[PDB]
């Protein structure tokens, strides 16, 4: 869960349950912050089409 | 009654997983968020492309 | 519920590539009539007139 979560990258000698944690909260992050910004996107693609 | 019952409610909350669920379905589904993100991130591309 | 998230993702695709065209031809349009007004009426037939 871990490496799907954050991947190979993090050489950390020592993985955490607060680690997992704090890896799944930032994955539900990203998709929260990659929705805004889509909406956004669309906003400024309908203010130019208006 | 598990002592890590509390952080694995904790990663399900994060996650969006219901406490319901099979806990076999924890990695399929991560795996479909991560899939997920990537389509975002290939829309959100090609969106910036097209403005 | 399957079906209809995978018709959701494909309505979604169509969508998106319908709101990549449509400035397109809106911004063609917008030229034709740029050209009307600035080399047919403000010009040509402004000049035709004044002869």
């Amino acid at each position: 869960l871990y490496q799907l979560l954050d991947g190979d990258n993090t050489q950390k000698l020592f993985r955490t349950y607060d680690g997992l944690e704090s890896v799944a909260q930032k994955l539900s992050q990203d998709i929260a912050s990659m929705r805004d910004q889509l909406e956004v996107s669309e906003q400024e693609h309908s203010l130019l089409l208006s | 009654h598990a002592p890590y019952y509390g952080i694995f409610k904790g990663i399900y909350e994060s996650v969006r997983l219901p406490l319901y669920k099979a806990p076999e379905s924890v990695l399929s589904h991560v795996a479909d968020m991560k899939k997920q993100l990537f389509f975002l991130r290939s829309q959100l591309s090609s969106r910036s492309e097209a403005i | 519920l399957q079906n209809e998230q995978e018709k959701h993702q494909e309505m979604r695709a169509l969508l998106e590539k319908q709101q990549e065209i449509y400035p397109h031809v809106l911004l063609r349009c917008l030229s034709l009539l740029r050209q009307a007004a600035s080399e047919l009426r403000l010009r040509a037939q402004s000049d035709i007139d004044r002869i």
